[PDB]
């Protein structure tokens, strides 16, 4: 779950898009994928590899 | 039994903490409508015999199967029960509509009405459009001025159309 | 059999009441009232009731001696263990040997540990099967 | 709860009648006494740490022996202390509560039904608390009618635990 | 740190920082001298800031400090201007580094749920922390003031 | 005594929501089954409520029915820990020991004594 | 590791058990390297094989 | 994960036997108190939040640890161990209701002393603070329930440790 | 739902202690009380600092339109001499 | 590692060891 | 309502037989204690106020969430409640004791006063605990010398406590 | 344990124990009845084994807790009587266990550098041994008080 | 090595504990059985050598592993074995007299799965020779030392496979 390692206002218009039906299930996924709070997680600590 | 300013405190107590001044400026200016919600009132009272016979007779004309003989409206007995049956309600709602709160109608007007009205086969969806009757009548007696001074009354209208409607909702 | 409770047998209201208004009619007994709450028999010696003659103090550390073969046998044990036991208390008490090295935990801590079981170094032992 | 609304309320459904001029008089009463109310209310809000510590303070100095008896119904240790502001925190609160609703609906609900019960059995003097009632009284600090208020709140609880 | 934010979002694009990166760079490197006179000030007038923040909230929000209030008693009113203490040691923090790294990752993510579990109103730390921010700037000049706040709106906004 | 059945209860209940509380029990104190049992001059009461050979009885009707039921328990009953803010601990450790604790020796040097 | 090497080219073999690194640990530790050797060289497993 | 009935069953199906008596006494056993469970469940998910509260109020919440140089200084650590709790108290919920801690071992235990030592969290301070959610827990479950979640608190507790 | 509740915004109906879900009129589940305060503008969410919600700069607009309008083609067709019971 | 981040070397606490009069 | 002596006088009516001498000399030991007894209740009878308080301070230090804002001990008429709730299980404790049998304690003490305090939302396991706490100290008060003859009462203690065990597993 | 020393003996030479190994192991498991009582009457009059033997080491040694002695103070004081309790308690393993294995195993290894390390004199440790023996042994019957100090001369002995 | 009575007296010594009632519960269990653990060690010493050669005969003494190419085929390999088969024996009593399987962890099993790898010995050969070896053993002791000593028997070959 998210909020122990974001502040709440970082994936909030992709969240109220997806709950109006104006997204898919895909096109959250890849809005969540490339969000900052995926990159400060799973890009900025680790190499590439 | 609470009012709307009882509310607050009764939230107030049990978090043990003083009111916020927040709170209070939402009470102040809640009070200072005050002449207009007791004109609602007044209008509703003045009327109310008016509002209970021509929503049952609109109710009858409209559905004539309950005065039908063997219908639940049939017999000098069950007429006069739900000839004020409905003024019932209308006296919980405007008791609802001057306390600022639904904390008297779900006590003693809602409380077990449906069960009431299983035990003794009512139809309540029909109480439900007899309930709506009343509203429309009251809302549209409640917004004339009759010698008010002008102004909007739209935020008081709303919530007694609201309690009229969870007075429906919970027949049924 | 009989009417529902509550109901006047002959002059009920869903008579000839139409089938799109009529109301299923909720179930209802006589669980809830008092007079059916099932009392205690006590008419064929049944009283369900608590009180003397029912008290028990029974003792559990105490309940009265052990028998005599634990008896018997710690006697017995005992008299198995006693010479090895006085060797062991023997060799402990004039193995006064001294120490070497510089002390590691204040002024002890030479070069052996105080009352290390040798046992578990010497009784491991590496075996050859078809030794070299 | 007695409030000004709540009693038109019982007294029309006691004759079960709609609600007449009466009630309406009745309320409106409340509503142009509520401009004072809401201030004093403002008020005790504002000074309520200050007051509890002086209220406190005013109670040791007068009794001074709940200071230095051994017991649990002293406040001599620590936690007794706590309790104690804690009581007299709750005794403003009901009176701010009953500054708001506009009667002696919350005190008589949450304070003085069963209050003595309490008193006789935790050995509690009701006389401290009248002690830090008056000096909660001499000491709010307010003027006219939002004194004459908070005032009459406070001396009710007076009354009652007298 | 702007620094490292540039560096950062330089890494992910594999390409070395553009020349407007390393304007900004250079323009941060020439201002960290008034950085440090104006994290110098704020720092050292800290008792006065967190005492008349600390007065300010009380007189805004009787509530908290009213009998029974989350900060009711000696021991809780100490606990709150502690924090108000840790968010102006913040402020301090990401006045020099140039960004509001310092204050995000530290004191900003997960605030909610922190002061949702302590039971603590969060209306209540940001009118704090809006009462400390008059007090402080009010010690500045007018250019200083307008960058100094900029950290405390930022940290208002945060913490809705 | 106990209600009959709950269709009683809906026919009393009527009594109250017209001609008030002071009507309704008006009507009650004025039947025929008050003024048999307990006339004027005599304080009402569990009518046979044990059977006499029998132990056990028939729940007396303080216990039957407290001041509130199931209706009204969704509404105003209380709870456990409701962000109330209590008076605080500041060392719940020390208060009582662990097992390697020499504090629970602390009750013990006193009575050794050089004396 | 010291342990290890000795045990390999004075004895053979690795250490058998836990208490036999017990026993080396305590000479490196007071005595030293020349009172370790003298331990394994002296020992009644170098004298029978 | 395998409750009451999976394990007597489990045991039954390897041996290529049919429930016997044996199996017969467990399951009426699980049976006789599975109304008990879901009443304690029930209770349990309702106080959730009060119950972790009072447990770090209780146990670390005035310590050092909160302190600066402390593992749950910053509010990110704060949050990250209430949730934590959070977790154990959720978990040891399915736990009872499934009379069997095989989910424990399989959805919480497995790697979570080594993720511990590799972050730097306490595991004393994580055995004290679960010891006293089962405190709060069995307090306001009653003796037969609190008996019944302190069994796998303790498991919990164990297999950290 | 206690910052909710706690930051005065809206109150939102739970469980009780026991685990069974709260509730003011008895025969469902999570129906909450109304009333003085849900027609209420301004207070959208009170005791939150400088909450800018909607359009803060100006009052709105007076909310009047007390009149039926005839619905052609799309008035709600129900069954004569009968109730539309549920639906 | 970032900002707030946790050190063996810099944690002077005594949450490793239980010492519960400090 | 029945006494020791009267349950075996229900159980011979219902064989229709006469007592014979064994429960006759089981009956006369019954009487032969009987000063042990009255010593034992009161003992309890004259320090009912202190168990009662003491008990319920014991109870509020150890469980501070019944007092608390909210609590089932908040308020003025909720303690008063629950503070002689204990009372009226250390009355019915005391008078079975005397009868020396659980015939009254159980029915017009435990008699429904589960789904009671089901009913008010109350904690039966804090009752139970409650129970317990009193009797400790009743037991403990029990077995004190106060100008009375040396002797054993070991017999009649545990069923003192017996009956404070079946009012605790009762209520919960 | 007896059990655990008779396998490990006849582990390390590869073989099956023999009779009178096995004639010793039921010789204990039929005194265990009587080792669990002895352990029963020592460990539940820990109390006043404790408290006597403190008296009588603090009366034979009144250095140890004269001003500036290891033990001196109150909470030295109670540390001591924490160590005589361990060994009473490691006494009681010792006697269901029917060997030293407990008693030696857990506080006889290295004993003499922990207390040389905390700048306790291992003396007095010893002499509160003998004076809890004397006390507990005089609890006993003959025989049990026998075995009973059997342990406690072990442990004085390891403890020299 | 621990045996049940070690482990008990470790279970209460690691809390500073008493030993209480249920420590006393696994005493007394230890001290029923102990004098049938004595008669199944001494039966089982006797007949060591006629035990493991019934087991061999029985599992693979006829199979393809003891022909040429098998592992066990030169004189050597088939001395090797039966020597291990031994050794799994006479620990295995060791464990039953015990009661507790942690010599079997300290002497047996750590590093023997690495070893029998690095030799090329066929480990689901071995398991099922020591399940012959059960069969026989459990035979010639009766059932409930069979039943002891099987448990011991079935925790090698867990710790085998
Ligand atoms: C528009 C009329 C609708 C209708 C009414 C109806 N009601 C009944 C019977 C009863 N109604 C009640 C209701 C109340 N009692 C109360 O105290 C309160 C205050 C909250 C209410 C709302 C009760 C108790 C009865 C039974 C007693 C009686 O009336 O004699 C009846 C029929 C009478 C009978 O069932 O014998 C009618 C016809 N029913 C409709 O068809 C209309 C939709
Ligand atoms: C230590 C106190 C515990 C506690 C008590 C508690 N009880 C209530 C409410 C009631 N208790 C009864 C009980 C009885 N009535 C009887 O006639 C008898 C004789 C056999 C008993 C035992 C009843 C009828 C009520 C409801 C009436 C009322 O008290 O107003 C209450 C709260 C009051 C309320 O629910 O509004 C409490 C607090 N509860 C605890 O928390 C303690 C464990
Ligand atoms: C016995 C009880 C009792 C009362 C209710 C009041 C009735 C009353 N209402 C108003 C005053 C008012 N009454 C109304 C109400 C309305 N105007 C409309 O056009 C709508 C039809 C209707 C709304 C429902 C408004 C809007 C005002 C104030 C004018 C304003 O606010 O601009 C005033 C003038 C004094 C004042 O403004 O405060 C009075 C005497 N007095 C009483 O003694
Ligand atoms: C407009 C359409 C319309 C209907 C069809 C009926 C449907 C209907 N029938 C009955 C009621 C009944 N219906 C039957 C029917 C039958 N009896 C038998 O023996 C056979 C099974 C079958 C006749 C061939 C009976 C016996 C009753 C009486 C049931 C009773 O009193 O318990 C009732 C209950 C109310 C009442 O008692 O009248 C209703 C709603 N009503 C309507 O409004
Ligand atoms: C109003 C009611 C009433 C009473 C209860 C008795 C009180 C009383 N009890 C005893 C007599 C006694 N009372 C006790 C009781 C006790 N001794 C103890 O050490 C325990 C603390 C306690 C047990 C609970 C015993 C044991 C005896 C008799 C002495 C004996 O049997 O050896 C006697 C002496 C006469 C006799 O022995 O019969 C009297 C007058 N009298 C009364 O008028
Ligand atoms: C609804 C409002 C409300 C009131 C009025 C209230 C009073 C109240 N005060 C109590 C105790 C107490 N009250 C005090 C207070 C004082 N004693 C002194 O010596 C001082 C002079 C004085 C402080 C000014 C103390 C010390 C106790 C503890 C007494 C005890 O535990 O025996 C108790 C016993 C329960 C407990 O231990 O907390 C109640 C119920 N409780 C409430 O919930
Ligand atoms: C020269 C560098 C070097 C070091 C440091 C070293 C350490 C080392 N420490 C050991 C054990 C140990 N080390 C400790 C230490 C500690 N326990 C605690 O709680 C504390 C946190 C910590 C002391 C500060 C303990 C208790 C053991 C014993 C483990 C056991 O008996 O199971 C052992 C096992 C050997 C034996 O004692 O038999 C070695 C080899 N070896 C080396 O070559
Ligand atoms: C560096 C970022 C950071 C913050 C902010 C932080 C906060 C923090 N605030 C705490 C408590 C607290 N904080 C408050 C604060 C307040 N009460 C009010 O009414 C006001 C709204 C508010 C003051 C403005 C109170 C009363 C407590 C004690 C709560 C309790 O113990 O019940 C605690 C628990 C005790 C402690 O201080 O160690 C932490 C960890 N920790 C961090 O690492
Ligand atoms: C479902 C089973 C399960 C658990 C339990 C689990 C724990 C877990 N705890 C974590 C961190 C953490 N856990 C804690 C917990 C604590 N700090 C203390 O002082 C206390 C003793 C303790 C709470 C009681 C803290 C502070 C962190 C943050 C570490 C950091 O930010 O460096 C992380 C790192 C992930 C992240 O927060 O980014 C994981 C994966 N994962 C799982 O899958
Ligand atoms: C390459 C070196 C080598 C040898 C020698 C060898 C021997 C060997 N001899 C065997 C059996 C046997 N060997 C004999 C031999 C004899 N009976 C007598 O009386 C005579 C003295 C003797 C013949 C000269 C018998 C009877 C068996 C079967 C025993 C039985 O199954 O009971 C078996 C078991 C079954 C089998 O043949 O696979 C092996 C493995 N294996 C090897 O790898």
């Amino acid at each position: 779950d998210i909020s122990t390692f974001v502040i709440g206002n970082e994936i909030e218009n992709i969240k109220i898009q997806f709950i109006k039906g104006q997204i898919s299930v895909k096109e959250m996924i890849n809005a969540l994928g490339k969000s900052s709070v995926y990159l400060k997680e799973f890009y900025n600590p680790y190499p590439n590899i | 039994m609470l009012d709307a300013f009882a509310k607050v405190v009764a939230q107030a107590d049990a978090r043990g903490e003083f009111l916020s001044n927040t709170q209070i400026d939402a009470l102040s200016k809640m009070v200072k409508e005050g002449n207009q919600r007791l004109d609602i009132v007044n209008k509703v009272t003045s009327n109310a015999s008016a509002i209970v016979t021509n929503s049952a007779r609109a109710l009858f004309a409209e559905q004539p199967q309950l005065i039908q003989p063997g219908g639940n409206a049939y017999t000098s007995r069950r007429m006069a029960a739900c000839l004020r049956d409905m003024e019932i309600v209308l006296r919980y709602v405007s008791y609802a509509m001057i306390a600022g709160d639904s904390s008297v109608l779900d006590d003693r007007c809602l409380n077990g009405l449906r069960e009431t009205y299983q035990a003794l086969g009512t139809p309540g969806s029909s109480v439900a459009v007899a309930i709506q009757k009343m509203k429309d009548a009251s809302v549209a007696l409640a917004n004339d001025t009759t010698g008010t001074p002008i102004g909007d009354c739209s935020s008081l209208v709303a919530e007694l159309a609201g309690y009229f409607d969870r007075a429906a909702v919970s027949v049924v | 059999q009989l009417a529902p409770p509550g109901i006047p047998p002959g002059e009920d209201a869903r008579n000839n009441q139409s089938l799109r208004q009529y109301v299923a009619r909720p179930v209802e007994t006589y669980q809830k009232r008092s007079f059916a709450t099932p009392l205690p028999l006590t008419w064929t010696g049944e009283t369900e009731t608590v009180g003397a003659f029912d008290v028990v103090v029974p003792p559990q550390e105490k309940d009265l001696p052990v028998s005599g073969e634990a008896t018997s046998a710690f006697v017995k044990y005992s008299d198995m263990v006693r010479a090895e036991r006085k060797a062991a208390l023997q060799a402990l008490l004039s193995a006064s040997a001294a120490g070497e090295g510089r002390p590691t935990c204040g002024a002890e801590g030479r070069k052996f540990v105080s009352n290390a079981n040798p046992v578990l170094v010497n009784g491991v032992k590496c075996v050859e099967y078809w030794r070299k | 709860m007695k409030t000004p609304i709540t009693e038109a309320i019982a007294t029309a459904d006691n004759q079960g009648r709609f609600l007449s001029n009466t009630e309406l008089q009745a309320v409106n009463g409340r509503y142009q006494r509520a401009t004072a109310s809401l201030t004093a209310a403002k008020a005790l809000t504002g000074s309520a740490q200050r007051l509890i510590t002086g209220a406190a303070q005013a109670v040791y100095n007068k009794f001074p022996y709940t200071t230095q008896m051994p017991g649990p119904a002293y406040a001599s240790s620590a936690i007794g202390k706590a309790k104690c502001a804690r009581d007299i925190g709750y005794y403003l609160r009901m009176v701010t509560y009953c500054l708001v609703v506009g009667g002696t609906g919350p005190m008589d609900e949450y304070l003085v039904a069963g209050l003595e019960e309490i008193n006789r059995s935790f050995d509690l003097s009701p006389s401290w608390y009248i002690e830090a009632l008056q000096y909660i009284k001499n000491s709010h600090g307010l003027s006219g009618q939002v004194a004459n208020e908070a005032n009459a709140y406070i001396d009710y609880a007076i009354n009652t635990l007298s | 740190s702007i620094v490292t934010k540039s560096i950062v979002n330089a890494d992910a694009e594999a390409r070395y920082l553009s020349p407007g990166e390393l304007d900004r760079i250079k323009s941060f490197v020439l201002s960290g001298q008034r950085r440090l006179r104006i994290a110098q000030t704020l720092t050292e007038n800290r008792e006065r800031i967190v005492k008349q923040g600390g007065q300010q909230l009380f007189q805004r929000r009787p509530d908290v400090v009213s009998p029974g209030g989350n900060a009711y008693g000696e021991e809780m009113t100490a606990t709150c201007l502690r924090d108000l203490d840790y968010y102006l040691r913040l402020v301090t923090y990401g006045i020099i580094a140039g960004d509001v790294t310092p204050i995000e990752e530290i004191g900003l993510v997960g605030v909610k749920e922190m002061y949702s579990a302590l039971g603590t109103p969060i209306s209540g730390v940001a009118e704090g922390i809006r009462c400390m921010k008059d007090v402080a700037c009010s010690l500045l000049s007018g250019e200083d003031a307008a960058e100094v706040g900029f950290y405390f709106d930022y940290t208002l906004a945060a913490m809705q | 005594r106990d209600i009959y059945n709950e269709r009683e209860k809906i026919a009393w209940s009527i009594i109250i929501a017209t001609q008030g509380l002071e009507g309704f029990i008006d009507t009650l104190l004025n039947t025929q089954e008050y003024l048999s049992n307990f006339g004027d001059s005599i304080v009402p009461f569990q009518r046979r409520r044990i059977i006499p050979q029998r132990s056990k009885g028939e729940m007396p009707f303080n216990l039957k029915t407290p001041r509130y039921g199931i209706e009204f328990r969704s509404k105003l009953a209380a709870t456990q820990f409701s962000w109330a803010s209590p008076i605080r601990r500041f060392r719940p450790q020390e208060q009582q020991p662990k097992a390697g604790d020499p504090a629970l020796f602390l009750n013990m040097v006193q009575e050794m004594g050089p004396g | 590791k010291v342990i290890e090497l000795g045990t390999k080219h004075f004895l053979g073999r690795a250490p058998n058990n836990q208490a036999e690194i017990r026993f080396y640990n305590q000479i490196l530790a007071s005595c030293g390297l020349q009172a370790f050797i003298d331990m394994l060289t002296n020992s009644q497993e170098y004298a029978e094989i | 994960m395998q409750d009451a009935i999976t394990s007597v069953i489990n045991a039954a199906d390897v041996q290529g036997k049919y429930l016997d008596a044996n199996s017969v006494e467990k399951l009426r056993g699980y049976f006789q108190t599975g109304e008990l469970r879901v009443r304690a469940a029930a209770t349990i998910a309702a106080n959730a939040a009060t119950i972790i509260k009072e447990a770090v109020a209780k146990s670390l919440l005035y310590s050092d640890i909160t302190r600066p140089g402390g593992n749950m200084y910053t509010t990110r650590r704060y949050a990250a161990c209430i949730r934590d709790l959070d977790y154990y108290l959720r978990y040891a919920t399915y736990g009872m209701l499934a009379g069997d801690p095989s989910i424990l071992d399989e959805r919480v235990l497995n790697g979570l002393k080594e993720t511990y030592n590799s972050l730097g969290v306490p595991i004393g301070a994580t055995i004290q603070a679960i010891q006293a959610m089962k405190e709060v827990t069995g307090s306001l479950v009653g003796s037969d329930a609190g008996k019944e979640m302190g069994l796998y608190f303790d498991y919990i507790c164990s297999g950290l440790s | 739902a206690n910052v909710a509740g706690q930051e005065k915004i809206a109150t939102i109906s739970g469980y009780t202690w026991d685990g069974q879900p709260q509730t003011e009129i008895p025969g469902k589940p999570f129906v909450k009380s109304i009333g003085a305060m849900d027609y209420m503008d301004g207070v959208e969410g009170g005791d939150v600092v400088a909450a800018k919600v909607g359009a803060f700069w100006k009052p709105k607009a007076p909310k009047e339109v007390p009149y039926k309008r005839p619905m052609g083609a799309n008035t709600p067709e129900l069954p004569y001499n009968t109730v539309p019971r549920l639906v | 590692s970032g900002y707030g981040d946790y050190s063996y070397s810099t944690d002077r606490t005594k949450g490793h060891v239980n010492q519960y009069y400090v």
